[PDB]
């Protein structure tokens, strides 16, 4: 339940994270030449969505960030729990 | 047309090069083309009576295509290469990214439903079978 906000491994992640779509970004700049040479756009016109990919990889790092920081920094799922405990009336005694 | 315009900037070289060269001397020279552009007319004039529309042109040129002048065949064969390009380039897409890319224009398919072959567009040297392939490929990857 305390694995997630490790904080130190976290930083890890990110150079091997964004160093993995450099990958793809090296092969595409020079695919993106045979693709140019190939009848103007060997593909339809459309596929020039695959240059724009990449962000997804940001947003998935954006997304899994912010929960760590709303719920194990924040301790949400506490305040979650006492609402119910106090305000559904859960705990017997206090009710 | 491009060898006709060849033809005639190359006759006014030799006039450059003489000053007294009879008509005779052009009609032979321009002779094979005499031919050829009364032969290309008609496969433009069936177009526009008819509205052939779409694909239906590429047939249009293909039954010309069997033409008893070998410099005619040569010379439509031409076209139905270029034309196909676009085919080629339209089910590039459908069968690749599952979308069509048409505007009033067809390429013989018209989710599970919108998406159905057309009998009356399909070219007649296409197989029908072929086409169910290619409408299966493009459902196929349009549902997933």
């Amino acid at each position: 339940m305390s694995e997630p906000p490790i904080a130190h491994l976290l930083r890890p992640v990110l150079p091997r994270a964004f160093a993995f779509p450099v990958d793809p970004q090296v092969q595409s700049a020079a695919d993106e030449t045979a693709v140019q040479l190939s009848e103007l756009l060997t593909l339809p016109v459309l596929m020039k969505r695959s240059i724009t990919a990449p962000l997804a990889a940001h947003i998935s790092l954006v997304n899994k960030a912010a929960v760590d920081y709303f719920f194990v920094e924040l301790h949400l799922e506490a305040h979650y729990e006492a609402l119910r405990h106090f305000l559904l009336m859960e705990d017997g005694e206090f009710a | 047309l491009q060898p006709y315009r060849q033809a005639l900037l190359d006759l006014e070289q030799e006039f450059l090069g003489d000053p007294h060269l009879s008509i005779s001397h052009v009609n032979y020279f321009l002779d094979q083309f005499q031919l050829l552009f009364p032969s290309v007319m008609v496969v433009v004039e069936q177009i526009k009576s008819q509205k052939i529309h779409g694909c239906q042109i590429l047939e249009t040129v293909y039954k010309h295509s069997c033409g008893g002048l070998p410099p005619v065949r040569s010379a439509l064969e031409k076209i139905l290469a270029v034309c196909h390009g676009v085919m080629y380039k339209q089910l590039s897409a459908w069968m690749l990214h599952g979308l069509l890319l048409d505007q009033h224009e067809e390429f013989f398919i018209k989710s599970l439903k919108q998406f159905s072959l057309r009998v009356e567009i399909l070219p007649s040297y296409i197989p029908v079978r072929v086409a169910e392939k290619i409408l299966f490929v493009g459902e196929s990857v349009q549902m997933f």
